[PDB]
Protein backbone atom coordinates (compact mmCIF):
# COMPACT_ATOMS: atom_id res chain seq x y z
CA UNK A 1 0.00 0.00 0.00
CA UNK A 2 2.90 2.17 0.82
CA UNK A 3 4.17 1.36 -2.55
CA UNK A 4 0.94 2.46 -4.01
CA UNK A 5 1.28 5.66 -2.19
CA UNK A 6 4.74 6.40 -3.40
CA UNK A 7 3.77 5.38 -6.88
CA UNK A 8 1.22 8.09 -6.95
CA UNK A 9 2.98 11.43 -6.34
CA UNK A 10 1.83 12.43 -2.89
CA UNK A 11 3.61 12.40 0.38
CA UNK A 12 1.85 11.84 3.76
CA UNK A 13 0.26 8.49 3.87
CA UNK A 14 3.35 6.71 3.49
CA UNK A 15 4.83 8.76 6.20
CA UNK A 16 2.29 7.85 8.84
CA UNK A 17 2.62 4.32 7.77
CA UNK A 18 6.35 4.73 8.01
CA UNK A 19 5.86 5.88 11.49
CA UNK A 20 3.72 3.00 12.24
CA UNK A 21 6.06 0.38 11.13
CA UNK A 22 9.23 2.10 12.20
CA UNK A 23 7.46 2.13 15.48
CA UNK A 24 7.11 -1.54 14.95
CA UNK A 25 10.87 -2.12 15.07
CA UNK A 26 13.30 -2.39 11.94
CA UNK A 27 17.03 -3.09 10.85
CA UNK A 28 16.53 -3.03 7.11
CA UNK A 29 13.36 -1.12 6.09
CA UNK A 30 13.87 2.58 6.86
CA UNK A 31 15.12 2.73 3.41
CA UNK A 32 11.56 2.69 2.28
CA UNK A 33 10.90 6.07 3.84
CA UNK A 34 14.04 7.79 2.68
CA UNK A 35 14.33 7.77 -1.12
CA UNK A 36 11.28 9.50 -2.39
CA UNK A 37 11.98 11.90 0.32
CA UNK A 38 14.91 13.97 0.83
CA UNK A 39 14.81 14.46 4.60
CA UNK A 40 14.37 11.56 7.10
CA UNK A 41 13.87 11.42 10.77
CA UNK A 42 14.67 7.80 10.70
CA UNK A 43 18.20 8.94 11.14
CA UNK A 44 17.45 9.88 14.70
CA UNK A 45 16.46 6.26 15.31
CA UNK A 46 18.96 4.77 12.89
CA UNK A 47 21.98 6.01 14.66
CA UNK A 48 20.77 4.16 17.67
CA UNK A 49 20.75 0.87 15.66
CA UNK A 50 24.09 1.69 14.21
CA UNK A 51 25.44 4.33 16.55
CA UNK A 52 28.91 4.11 15.04
CA UNK A 53 28.65 7.65 13.71
CA UNK A 54 29.48 6.01 10.45
CA UNK A 55 25.98 5.74 9.18
CA UNK A 56 25.25 8.92 10.78
CA UNK A 57 27.98 10.71 8.77
CA UNK A 58 27.20 9.07 5.43
CA UNK A 59 23.68 10.02 5.81
CA UNK A 60 24.35 13.22 7.74
CA UNK A 61 26.59 15.34 5.74
CA UNK A 62 24.30 16.84 3.06
CA UNK A 63 21.64 18.61 5.16
CA UNK A 64 24.75 20.30 6.27
CA UNK A 65 24.78 18.07 9.16
CA UNK A 66 27.89 15.60 8.88
CA UNK A 67 29.00 17.23 12.00
CA UNK A 68 26.89 15.69 14.84
CA UNK A 69 27.90 12.34 13.35
CA UNK A 70 31.42 13.41 13.87
CA UNK A 71 30.80 14.66 17.44
CA UNK A 72 29.82 11.30 18.79
CA UNK A 73 32.35 9.58 16.58
CA UNK A 74 35.09 11.42 18.28
CA UNK A 75 33.60 10.91 21.71
CA UNK A 76 33.66 7.22 21.27
CA UNK A 77 37.25 7.16 20.33
CA UNK A 78 36.63 7.01 16.53
CA UNK A 79 37.09 3.82 14.44
CA UNK A 80 36.51 4.97 10.85
CA UNK A 81 39.64 5.07 8.70
CA UNK A 82 38.80 4.06 5.18
CA UNK A 83 35.61 4.27 3.07
CA UNK A 84 34.47 2.79 -0.39
CA UNK A 85 33.16 4.78 -3.53
CA UNK A 86 29.77 5.94 -2.42
CA UNK A 87 29.38 9.62 -2.88
CA UNK A 88 25.69 10.29 -3.56
CA UNK A 89 25.48 9.60 -7.26
CA UNK A 90 22.02 7.81 -8.12
CA UNK A 91 18.68 9.66 -8.99
CA UNK A 92 15.92 9.77 -6.56
CA UNK A 93 13.78 11.45 -9.16
CA UNK A 94 10.38 10.91 -10.91
CA UNK A 95 6.63 11.19 -10.25
CA UNK A 96 4.22 13.48 -11.71
CA UNK A 97 4.59 17.20 -12.56
CA UNK A 98 1.38 18.74 -14.12
CA UNK A 99 -0.42 17.13 -17.18
CA UNK A 100 -0.78 13.37 -17.43
CA UNK A 101 -1.51 12.24 -13.75
CA UNK A 102 -0.73 10.30 -10.72
CA UNK A 103 -3.59 7.92 -9.98
CA UNK A 104 -5.09 8.12 -6.60
CA UNK A 105 -8.12 6.86 -8.26
CA UNK A 106 -8.27 5.32 -11.50
CA UNK A 107 -11.13 5.48 -13.85
CA UNK A 108 -11.93 2.76 -16.44
CA UNK A 109 -15.21 1.37 -18.06
CA UNK A 110 -16.67 -2.11 -18.79
CA UNK A 111 -16.55 -0.95 -22.38
CA UNK B 1 66.25 -21.20 23.83
CA UNK B 2 63.16 -22.42 22.17
CA UNK B 3 64.06 -20.77 19.01
CA UNK B 4 66.90 -23.10 18.58
CA UNK B 5 64.31 -25.79 18.89
CA UNK B 6 62.11 -24.00 16.57
CA UNK B 7 64.00 -25.20 13.48
CA UNK B 8 63.53 -28.50 14.90
CA UNK B 9 59.83 -28.40 14.78
CA UNK B 10 57.71 -28.39 11.60
CA UNK B 11 54.24 -28.59 10.10
CA UNK B 12 51.90 -29.98 12.58
CA UNK B 13 53.97 -29.21 15.59
CA UNK B 14 53.71 -25.59 15.00
CA UNK B 15 50.08 -25.93 14.93
CA UNK B 16 49.68 -27.51 18.26
CA UNK B 17 51.92 -25.24 19.95
CA UNK B 18 50.37 -22.39 18.05
CA UNK B 19 47.22 -23.26 19.81
CA UNK B 20 49.10 -23.16 23.02
CA UNK B 21 50.47 -19.80 22.06
CA UNK B 22 47.10 -18.65 21.25
CA UNK B 23 46.27 -19.85 24.76
CA UNK B 24 49.12 -17.77 25.99
CA UNK B 25 47.44 -14.98 24.18
CA UNK B 26 50.49 -14.35 22.24
CA UNK B 27 48.38 -13.92 19.27
CA UNK B 28 50.88 -12.01 17.24
CA UNK B 29 53.48 -14.49 18.01
CA UNK B 30 50.88 -17.10 17.39
CA UNK B 31 50.56 -15.40 14.06
CA UNK B 32 54.26 -15.69 13.37
CA UNK B 33 54.19 -19.43 13.78
CA UNK B 34 50.78 -19.65 12.15
CA UNK B 35 50.58 -22.68 10.01
CA UNK B 36 47.20 -23.71 8.47
CA UNK B 37 45.02 -21.73 6.12
CA UNK B 38 42.26 -22.30 8.38
CA UNK B 39 44.41 -21.77 11.30
CA UNK B 40 45.83 -18.66 10.00
CA UNK B 41 42.47 -17.58 8.98
CA UNK B 42 40.70 -17.74 12.27
CA UNK B 43 43.63 -16.25 14.00
CA UNK B 44 43.67 -13.64 11.31
CA UNK B 45 40.13 -12.83 12.27
CA UNK B 46 41.24 -12.32 15.76
CA UNK B 47 44.39 -10.61 14.66
CA UNK B 48 43.25 -8.32 11.89
CA UNK B 49 46.48 -7.83 9.83
CA UNK B 50 44.07 -6.74 7.25
CA UNK B 51 46.03 -6.72 4.14
CA UNK B 52 47.93 -9.53 5.51
CA UNK B 53 44.78 -11.49 6.01
CA UNK B 54 44.04 -10.81 2.42
CA UNK B 55 47.26 -12.39 1.33
CA UNK B 56 46.45 -15.41 3.39
CA UNK B 57 43.15 -15.38 1.65
CA UNK B 58 45.01 -14.76 -1.44
CA UNK B 59 42.32 -15.94 -3.63
CA UNK B 60 40.14 -16.70 -0.66
CA UNK B 61 38.49 -19.58 -2.37
CA UNK B 62 35.24 -19.30 -0.43
CA UNK B 63 32.74 -16.54 -0.25
CA UNK B 64 32.16 -17.82 3.19
CA UNK B 65 35.53 -16.52 3.99
CA UNK B 66 34.52 -13.31 2.43
CA UNK B 67 31.29 -13.22 4.29
CA UNK B 68 32.95 -13.82 7.60
CA UNK B 69 35.69 -11.55 6.76
CA UNK B 70 33.33 -8.88 5.49
CA UNK B 71 31.77 -8.53 8.86
CA UNK B 72 35.22 -8.27 10.34
CA UNK B 73 36.47 -5.72 7.77
CA UNK B 74 33.51 -3.64 8.21
CA UNK B 75 34.18 -3.66 11.90
CA UNK B 76 37.66 -2.38 11.27
CA UNK B 77 36.06 0.10 9.04
CA UNK B 78 38.38 -0.94 6.31
CA UNK B 79 35.72 -0.37 3.74
CA UNK B 80 37.65 0.61 0.60
CA UNK B 81 39.08 -2.75 0.62
CA UNK B 82 35.95 -4.18 2.24
CA UNK B 83 34.09 -3.11 -0.82
CA UNK B 84 36.69 -4.76 -2.86
CA UNK B 85 36.30 -8.01 -1.05
CA UNK B 86 32.61 -7.78 -0.75
CA UNK B 87 32.43 -6.81 -4.28
CA UNK B 88 34.76 -9.62 -4.92
CA UNK B 89 32.25 -11.65 -3.01
CA UNK B 90 29.66 -9.62 -4.88
CA UNK B 91 27.71 -10.17 -1.79
CA UNK B 92 25.09 -7.65 -2.53
CA UNK B 93 22.98 -7.19 0.60
CA UNK B 94 25.44 -5.87 3.25
CA UNK B 95 27.42 -4.11 0.60
CA UNK B 96 24.24 -2.36 -0.45
CA UNK B 97 23.77 -1.05 3.04
CA UNK B 98 27.04 0.85 2.92
CA UNK B 99 26.73 1.86 -0.66
CA UNK B 100 23.33 3.21 -0.22
CA UNK B 101 24.16 5.03 3.00
CA UNK B 102 26.64 7.33 1.39
CA UNK B 103 24.76 6.74 -1.91
CA UNK B 104 26.05 5.89 -5.43
CA UNK B 105 25.01 5.42 -9.09
CA UNK B 106 28.08 3.52 -10.10
CA UNK B 107 27.34 0.98 -7.52
CA UNK B 108 23.93 1.07 -8.90
CA UNK B 109 24.95 0.26 -12.51
CA UNK B 110 26.98 -2.78 -11.59
CA UNK B 111 24.40 -3.59 -9.10
CA UNK B 112 21.76 -3.06 -11.78
CA UNK B 113 23.45 -5.71 -13.51
CA UNK B 114 23.13 -7.53 -10.27
CA UNK B 115 19.60 -6.45 -9.87
CA UNK B 116 18.94 -8.35 -12.95
CA UNK B 117 20.58 -11.26 -11.29
CA UNK B 118 18.69 -11.56 -8.11
CA UNK B 119 15.43 -13.53 -8.99
CA UNK B 120 12.73 -11.83 -6.99
CA UNK B 121 11.23 -8.87 -8.67
CA UNK B 122 11.00 -6.32 -5.95
CA UNK B 123 14.56 -5.19 -5.06
CA UNK B 124 15.45 -4.52 -8.58
CA UNK B 125 12.64 -2.12 -8.83
CA UNK B 126 13.92 0.03 -5.94
CA UNK B 127 17.11 0.16 -7.68
CA UNK B 128 15.52 1.26 -10.91
CA UNK B 129 13.72 3.94 -9.15
CA UNK B 130 16.65 4.77 -7.05
CA UNK B 131 18.68 5.41 -10.10
CA UNK B 132 15.74 7.24 -11.41
CA UNK B 133 14.70 5.23 -14.23
CA UNK B 134 11.08 4.62 -14.94
CA UNK B 135 12.14 2.90 -17.96
CA UNK B 136 14.04 0.34 -16.10
CA UNK B 137 11.29 -0.19 -13.66
CA UNK B 138 8.82 -0.68 -16.46
CA UNK B 139 11.05 -3.06 -18.47
CA UNK B 140 11.50 -5.10 -15.40
CA UNK B 141 7.74 -5.39 -14.99
CA UNK B 142 7.45 -6.75 -18.49
CA UNK B 143 9.31 -9.78 -17.54
CA UNK B 144 7.57 -10.45 -14.16
CA UNK B 145 3.99 -9.96 -15.21
CA UNK B 146 3.47 -7.14 -12.79
CA UNK B 147 0.90 -5.72 -15.20
CA UNK B 148 -1.67 -3.81 -13.10
CA UNK B 149 1.09 -2.29 -11.11
CA UNK B 150 3.15 -1.37 -14.10
CA UNK B 151 0.29 0.62 -15.33
CA UNK B 152 0.25 2.69 -12.13
CA UNK B 153 3.81 3.70 -12.47
CA UNK B 154 3.45 4.26 -16.15
CA UNK B 155 0.62 6.55 -15.28
CA UNK B 156 2.00 8.34 -12.30
CA UNK B 157 5.18 9.46 -13.48
CA UNK B 158 4.17 9.25 -17.08
CA UNK B 159 6.19 7.64 -19.70
CA UNK B 160 2.66 7.25 -21.27
CA UNK B 161 3.31 3.63 -21.36
CA UNK B 162 -0.03 3.59 -19.74
CA UNK B 163 -1.34 3.74 -23.18
CA UNK B 164 0.95 1.10 -24.47
CA UNK B 165 0.90 -1.15 -21.54
CA UNK B 166 -2.77 -0.83 -20.91
CA UNK B 167 -3.54 -2.29 -24.25
CA UNK B 168 -1.50 -5.32 -23.47
CA UNK B 169 -2.88 -5.82 -19.95
CA UNK B 170 -6.27 -5.40 -21.31
CA UNK B 171 -5.34 -7.94 -23.82
CA UNK B 172 -4.71 -10.42 -21.14
CA UNK B 173 -7.96 -9.53 -19.80
CA UNK B 174 -9.21 -9.80 -23.21
CA UNK B 175 -8.03 -13.28 -23.32
CA UNK B 176 -10.15 -13.75 -20.38
CA UNK B 177 -13.07 -12.32 -22.06
CA UNK B 178 -16.02 -10.54 -20.87
CA UNK B 179 -16.46 -6.97 -21.83
CA UNK B 180 -16.01 -5.67 -18.36
CA UNK B 181 -12.95 -7.88 -18.31
CA UNK B 182 -11.75 -6.43 -21.61
CA UNK B 183 -12.08 -2.75 -20.37
CA UNK B 184 -11.31 0.10 -22.85
CA UNK B 185 -10.03 3.71 -23.59
CA UNK B 186 -6.99 6.03 -23.72
CA UNK B 187 -7.44 9.73 -24.98
CA UNK B 188 -11.23 9.74 -24.63
CA UNK B 189 -14.25 7.79 -23.40
CA UNK B 190 -13.47 5.52 -20.47
CA UNK B 191 -10.33 7.41 -19.92
CA UNK B 192 -9.67 10.72 -21.41
CA UNK B 193 -5.75 10.46 -21.13
CA UNK B 194 -4.37 13.54 -22.69
CA UNK B 195 -7.89 15.21 -22.71
CA UNK B 196 -8.09 14.87 -18.92
CA UNK B 197 -4.97 17.08 -18.80
CA UNK B 198 -3.65 16.60 -15.19
CA UNK B 199 -0.24 15.47 -13.48
CA UNK B 200 2.54 13.37 -14.98
CA UNK B 201 3.98 15.16 -18.04
CA UNK B 202 4.78 18.36 -20.00
CA UNK B 203 7.73 20.50 -20.94
CA UNK B 204 8.18 23.61 -18.76
CA UNK B 205 8.39 22.15 -15.29
CA UNK B 206 10.22 19.48 -17.01
CA UNK B 207 12.82 21.91 -18.38
CA UNK B 208 13.37 23.36 -15.00
CA UNK B 209 13.56 19.80 -13.91
CA UNK B 210 15.98 18.93 -16.65
CA UNK B 211 18.36 21.17 -15.09
CA UNK B 212 17.24 20.21 -11.66
CA UNK B 213 18.36 16.69 -12.08
CA UNK B 214 21.62 18.12 -12.87
CA UNK B 215 22.19 20.40 -9.76
CA UNK B 216 22.19 19.70 -6.05
CA UNK B 217 19.08 21.07 -4.39
CA UNK B 218 20.97 22.57 -1.52
CA UNK B 219 20.40 23.70 1.92
CA UNK B 220 23.77 23.26 3.54
CA UNK B 221 25.72 19.99 3.01
CA UNK B 222 29.09 18.03 2.09
CA UNK B 223 31.10 16.67 -1.06
CA UNK B 224 28.44 14.08 -1.00
CA UNK B 225 26.09 16.37 -3.08
CA UNK B 226 22.37 17.56 -2.44
CA UNK B 227 18.92 16.75 -4.03
CA UNK B 228 16.32 17.08 -1.15
CA UNK B 229 12.78 15.82 -2.05
CA UNK B 230 10.17 17.31 0.27
CA UNK B 231 7.72 20.23 0.67
CA UNK B 232 9.54 22.60 -1.54
CA UNK B 233 9.79 20.04 -4.13
CA UNK B 234 6.03 19.79 -4.18
CA UNK B 235 5.65 23.47 -4.74
CA UNK B 236 8.07 23.97 -7.61
CA UNK B 237 6.88 20.82 -9.11
CA UNK B 238 3.44 22.03 -9.37
CA UNK B 239 4.49 25.37 -10.78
Amino acid sequence: LSFLYLITGNLEKLRKMMKIAEIRKDMSGHYQNALYLGDVSERVRILKNCGQKSLAYLSAATHGLDEEAESLKETFDPEKETIPDIDPNAKLLQPPAPIMPLDTNWPLLTV
Amino acid sequence: MADKVLPTIPKEQRTRVAHFLEKQGFKQQALTVSTDPEHRFELALQLGELKIAYQLAVEAESEQKWKQLAELAISKCQFSLAQECLHHAQDYGGLLLLATASGNASMVNKLAEGAERDGKNNVAFMSYFLQGKLDACLELLIRTGRLPEAAFLARTYLPSQVSRVVKLWRENLSKVNQKAAESLADPTEYENLFPGLKEAFVVEEWVKETHADLWPAKQYPLVTPNEERNVMEEAKGFQ
